[PDB]
RNA sequence: CUUACCUGGCCUUGACAUACUAGAAACUUUUCAGAGAUGGAUUGGUGCCUUCGGGAACCUAGAUACAGGUGCUGCAUGGCUGUCGUCAGCUCGUGUCGUGAGAUGUUGGGUUAAGUCCCGCAACGAGCGCAACCCUUUUCCUUACUUGCCAGCAUUUCGGAUGGGAACUUUAAGGAUACUGCCAGUGACAAACUGGAGGAAGGCGGGGACGACGUCAAGUCAUCAUGGCCCUUACGGCCAGGGCUACACACGUGCUACAAUGGUCGGUACAAAGGGUUGCUACACAGCGAUGUGAUGCUAAUCUCAAAAAGCCGAUCGUAGUCCGGAUUGGAGUCUGCAACUCGACUCCAUGAAGUCGGAAUCGCUAGUAAUCGCGGAUCAGAAUGCCGCGGUGAAUACGUUCCCG
């Protein structure tokens, strides 16, 4: 009863998109059944920022941040699966943690 | 800000981090219900005495590139002016205009 | 506006009675939003008015209404009929406000009934339009 | 009025962040001090090896930085000691190992920040401002771009009265969030003060959005 | 048998109507228990009423989100759904009446330098 | 108010003037910037020397005084009217 | 503290840089005097490389080029911002007319949110502006099935609680759809305009971001940078206390009320968005209460802040300066913090001010808007009636351009 949980942490979703179907790919070429990927709430966090450098309270720019997450489940791992998932490049903007 | 200012926030925050340990023990023995009275009312003639510069509430956020002591956006450690500018250069990983 | 020709906003009819004219009584009694508020004033009057004569409530409103109607402004000219029935329903709460009573809704039932037989300041201030009509 | 910031308006609909790299909120904060510690350094030392673009990853507990640059031998070195220089310097200050890596820009005159740089260069050696601004702007029109607008603001020729000057030839269609424009500004010192320096070049409309761009 | 959603201020209901004598719960409560409102109970009653069947049918409804009014709402729009799923025929009467509409009027957003969405700080000349 | 798990607040230096003074019976007003300390028991029968910012007011501890601060014997700001 | 101001106490190549000369690991313990800055004694350690004759940091002593200045000039400047104003305009190349500066095009007739589009016309052609490309909301499809969901089955302590299911809601990536597409009438017969069906949505569906050529010697030398002028035992640097919180007065922006469409008491429903490891805390005990102690889960669609409030049902108050209002003052406390006197927030008992809907005048708002009700965050040890966001309930009126402003 051994089931892999990978989770994947990004400010671009396009990136974490990409890196998820990557390693679902590689998962499903070396043989272990996957579910997922699933995507979780995103975070956005705004700030507002005064432009004048003296006074002008309504001149302001908006802007945010977003956290976007990925989680991943692998089910029934086969034993080229953990070290082709070690093997795996890490790109730059996606974090990755996996629990075993 | 001045370089003066700015030495003094540097050598509080220096003063602090020396008295960091001690000030926790203080507390902790104040905290003591097994302590006696007397422990405790030492304890806390001793943290009276520690010097005032230990103290964590003297210390001012400032911005890390300026030193400015108003608005200051812990998350990004600049204040309104840098972090308007270096935003919009692009150096700052995933802050976008805001708009919804 | 200036160019264009606003249309007027349709409401909806009152789900219980089917009446649009008592849902714009019910709009024109409502204050910041409470419509739970002014459907019960509105309601206890109507059951009130019921009992008080055995007559059908919408009939009898719309009655009263007609009788509260004014047919003319201040320079005479002739009142839209959408605005006849406008003031008239102004005239009949500010009037209704004014008596002594346990609550709005029996004010409002007995100001309709006063109004009914034609006693009351809404018809006064009808009154008031028909001479200051007759000035001009 | 005042205008937004050409990059800023498009760094989420055609164009890519200069730094590229997560980090939880209570390192971002350092992590960011690091990154803007590190681009002034570079901006100091690499002065006269022509450099325009610097990119900032942090891929696994290490550093990449990426240098765009027109002079390559310059900035490489002569037997590569200065790359490796750079490795360690960078390494002192970002606390981590890092790897630097040289793109080589082979339109110079396509790059806003070197053409601002120039024409800075030249109002600081006191030629007019006027044919620097026209002998600029043709310049990059003959490499090929289909627009470039150029602004100097300042006390222009030494009067005791400052104003701007712009000049442009071909299209700069500023409010078209789809279009591919570099912006660049510079300072040049002179001995009666600042003299402002704006660049605007306009490289064609990408097509595909951010998906065809693949951030 | 069929099924339905309605959606109003965001308030989502799911309807599941069958044949029957007419039974009607909500979240596992009865309408009046559920609703204290005159008018809310008279919404979602609504299209039955206009359809001469309330006697014939058995709903079970749950409702998620927004307030009294969005939750009658949805109600309403999901039995619409529901019976237009079991007969195509009755859609042009209900389109008449007008429940078929998803009504999109939301909440505008608070802008920057104003107290609300429209709502001006006051201002003097003097 | 300070809270009564911890006890009333007396600047140290302050506080061994005022028991040295006791433990001897010294009339010398004790001079202080002490604004902050409060008064104890001890305090009676003593003159104290309060800064208030530009000068040093004496105040004479009396057994009504006990319990408040020694700033509230010296004010700070001056006014006589407009 | 911030702090740039005042009183008093101190330092002088300086709290900070480079360049030169010598000596030391750096660091560390314990005290004494002092309001502190400081000054004096007092312990341990005395380290890392080495072609090892010295070097690497780090500290101390001397010397002078110098540092330092929130000192002055926004009327010497860069950068940044407000405003007219989201106003609809601003330009260029060939050809014609004029001695010429110039004109034409860009005017004239309709129309539009728009120099938006269509006609005529010595004109024929182009760029920046408008619109579109970007974000969010409304309908449907595909992929994805956990920490989220529960239609059917089974077990249940009746709690999706448990097997289980991938239907539905939702979460979030990619797509489809709306284009005067269809019909009718009009306008010129064009641009268009009006009415109808279908459709979740019909003519720009709603909101946001984006602000042309230019004006105001507009604002900022106190974010920063910078020409010039000024100080150098002081206009620089360190410290304790005080002040920025004063008070016969005037003005601007707000909050709470003057009550019955209400106040109080008991019972009982329905959200969205956001924050949490120096943090948020289930539950139990103690307290009238703010809170305290023990303890549990959470690095979070998993645990928590958290009680939504207005709403509904029942009782009572009966028009009174009141069972309205909640200022002010007296007395007890809690918490943060080295420290709540000047000068914090909150809790309990007592007190119970003006206030009866407010002159001349003046302000905001055209639909999920106004009005009203609650909830969250940045700053932050503590300290919002301000600011920036979130949802609940949910109106009235637009005949028209005669006058007021632009």
């Amino acid at each position: 009863n051994q089931r892999i949980r990978i989770r994947l942490k990004s400010f671009d979703h396009r990136l974490i998109d990409q890196s998820a179907q990557e390693i679902v790919e590689t998962a499903k070429r070396t043989g272990a059944q996957v579910c997922g990927p699933i995507p979780m709430p995103t975070r956005i966090e705004r700030f507002n920022v005064l432009t004048s450098p003296h006074v002008n309270k309504d001149a302001r720019d908006q802007y945010e941040i977003r956290t976007y997450k990925r989680l991943i489940d692998i089910v029934q791992p086969t034993d080229k699966t953990v070290d082709a998932l070690m093997k795996l490049d890490l790109a730059a903007g996606v974090d990755v943690q996996i629990a075993l | 800000a001045k370089k003066g200012m700015i030495n003094r926030e540097l050598k509080r925050e220096k003063t602090v981090a020396k008295y960091a340990a001690k000030r926790a023990e203080l507390k902790a023995t104040i905290a003591n219900v097994n302590a006696s009275d007397e422990e405790r009312f030492e304890a806390m003639l001793k943290l009276q005495a520690l010097p005032r510069n230990a103290s964590p509430v003297r210390l001012r956020n400032r911005c890390g590139l300026t030193g400015r002591p108003h608005g200051y956006f812990r998350k990004f450690g600049l204040s309104r002016n840098k972090l308007r500018d270096t935003v919009m250069q692009g150096d700052v990983p995933g802050v976008v205009k805001a708009s919804w | 506006p200036r160019r264009r020709v606003v249309a007027a906003r349709e409401i909806l009819p009152d789900p219980k009675f089917s009446s649009q004219t008592i849902a714009k009584f019910m709009n024109h009694v409502m204050q910041d939003g409470k419509k739970s508020i002014a459907e019960s004033i509105v309601y206890g009057a109507l059951e009130r008015v019921q009992e008080k004569n055995k007559v059908d409530p919408v009939e009898f409103f719309e009655t009263t209404l007609e009788k509260v109607r004014p047919m003319v402004e201040v320079v005479p000219m002739e009142v839209r009929p959408s605005r006849r029935t406008a003031l008239a329903m102004r005239w009949l709460v500010d009037a209704a406000a004014k008596r002594s009573e346990k609550t709005m809704a029996l004010r409002l039932a007995g100001e309709l009934l006063d109004a009914a037989e034609g006693k009351g300041a809404a018809i006064k201030k009808r009154e008031d339009v028909h001479r200051m009509a007759e000035a001009n | 009025g005042q205008k937004v910031h050409p990059i800023g308006i498009r760094l989420g609909v055609v164009k890519r962040h200069n730094a590229n790299w997560y980090a939880n909120p209570k390192q971002y904060a350092e992590y960011l001090l690091k990154d803007l510690q590190v681009r002034e350094f570079l901006t100091k030392k690499l002065k006269n090896a022509m450099v325009s673009n610097i990119l900032i990853e942090r891929p696994s507990g290490a550093a990449k930085v990426t240098i765009s640059t027109a002079r390559p031998g310059i900035v490489i070195g002569k037997k590569g000691e200065d790359i490796e220089k750079l490795q360690r310097e960078l390494t002192n200050i970002m606390g981590v190992p890092a790897q630097v890596s040289i793109n080589e820009i082979d339109r110079p005159d396509l790059d806003a920040r070197l053409v601002a740089e120039a024409i800075a260069s030249q109002l600081e050696k006191r030629v007019m401002f006027r044919r620097a601004m026209k002998r600029a702007v043709q310049n990059t029109m003959r490499a090929g771009a289909k627009g470039i607008k150029v602004e100097v603001s300042g006390r222009l020729g030494g009067a005791e009265i400052a104003r701007t000057e712009w000049y442009r030839e071909g299209r700069v269609p500023l409010h078209t969030l789809r279009a591919d424009i570099d912006y660049a500004t510079m300072r040049a010192e002179t001995t009666y003060g600042t003299i402002g320096v704006k660049v605007w070049i306009f490289r064609g409309e990408i097509l595909g959005g951010m998906k065809q761009v693949m951030n | 048998t069929n099924y339905g959603t309605g959606r109003r201020k965001t308030a989502t209901a799911r309807v599941f109507l069958s044949a029957g004598t007419g039974k009607l719960v909500i979240n596992n409560r009865t309408l009046e228990q559920y609703f204290g409102r005159e008018t809310a109970r008279m919404v979602v009653r609504q299209p039955l009423e206009l359809l001469e069947a309330t006697e014939k049918y058995d709903l079970y409804i749950t409702v998620k989100g927004g307030g009294i009014g969005g939750q009658a709402g949805a109600i309403r729009h999901g039995i619409t759904r529901a019976l237009i799923a079991a007969d195509e025929t009755l859609k042009p009467v209900l389109r008449q009446a007008g429940f078929v509409t998803r009504d999109a009027r939301e909440v505008e957003r608070k802008k920057l330098g104003l107290r609300k969405a429209r709502k001006r700080p006051q201002f003097s000349k003097r | 108010p300070r809270s009564l798990k911890k006890g009333p607040f007396v600047d140290a230096h302050l506080f061994a003037k005022v028991e040295a003074a006791v433990a001897s019976n010294s009339r010398k007003p004790i001079k202080t910037w002490s604004r902050r300390s409060m008064i104890l028991p001890d305090f009676v029968g003593l003159t104290i020397s309060v800064h208030n910012g530009r000068n040093h007011v004496p105040v004479i501890v009396t057994e009504h005084m006990v319990g408040h601060k020694l700033g509230e014997f010296a004010p700070t700001r001056t006014y006589r009217g407009h």
